[PDB]
């Protein structure tokens, strides 16, 4: 007929955590801009996603 | 005007080993939108089975 299956009782999370804050605020509202022709490019990396 | 007692060998398959599945759970898992995704598109699998 059918199969035979168990239920999950509880969830269990496990993240790196990398709390160190990300400064979006100089990269999304900054005094300076870059052009199309010439685009700045910035590795962000191990910071939060806030 | 002699004779020879010779044996020879033969091998011939009879069947194999059953082998059972499931859609539900082979297919994807314990995912309850795939289960609620196959059940409308009819008895595939039982006919399967
Ligand atoms: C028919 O062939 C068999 C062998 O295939 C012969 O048996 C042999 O006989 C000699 C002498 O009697 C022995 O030294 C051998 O050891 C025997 N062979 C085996 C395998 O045992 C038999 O003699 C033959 N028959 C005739 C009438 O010649
Ligand atoms: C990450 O580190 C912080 C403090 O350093 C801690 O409170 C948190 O439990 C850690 N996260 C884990 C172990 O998953
Ligand atoms: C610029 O971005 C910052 C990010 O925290 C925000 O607080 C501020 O209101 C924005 N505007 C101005 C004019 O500084």
């Amino acid at each position: 007929t059918s199969n035979f299956r168990v239920q999950p009782t509880e969830s269990i999370v496990r993240f790196p955590n990398i709390t160190n804050l990300c400064p979006f605020d100089e990269v999304f509202n900054a005094t300076r801009f870059a052009s199309v022709y010439a685009w700045n490019r910035k590795r962000i990396s191990n910071c939060v996603a806030d | 005007t002699n004779f020879t007692i010779s044996v020879t060998t033969e091998i011939l398959p009879v069947s194999m080993t059953k082998t059972s599945v499931d859609c539900t759970m082979y297919i994807c898992g314990d995912s309850t939108e795939c289960s609620n995704l196959l059940l409308q598109y009819g008895s595939f699998c039982t006919q399967l089975k």
